[PDB]
């Protein structure tokens, strides 16, 4: 997973 | 003759509604950079409420920490630990 959620 | 910069500041709710996307534990978001920058804000989310950040920000400190540098795992440690308010320094241009 390149991005993450925040 | 580069960015200039802004100051967020974000209520967490049920979360501050963005991502990011870089940095030293990941995969990069653009062409030679291993900053952390916003990859993307959330449609009714307290982000894009605030409408201060934007896609493509570069993140330079969390709550007074410096993240020019950090992984991108540890950002999301200071991104989602438990705090009142998240404010942020971003870089744009």
């Amino acid at each position: 997973q390149s991005e993450t959620s925040v | 003759p580069l960015g200039s910069r802004h100051v967020a500041c974000l209520a967490r709710s049920e979360g501050l509604g963005f991502s990011i996307a870089g940095g030293k534990g990941s995969t990069p978001y653009r062409a030679g950079d291993a900053g952390i920058f916003v990859s993307r804000i959330a449609e009714g989310g307290a982000a894009h409420r605030a409408g201060t950040l934007q896609v493509g920000d570069r993140v330079l400190s969390i709550n007074g920490v410096d993240v020019t540098e950090a992984r991108h795992d540890h950002a999301v440690s200071l991104l989602t630990a438990a705090s009142p308010t998240i404010a942020l320094l971003l870089e744009r241009e």
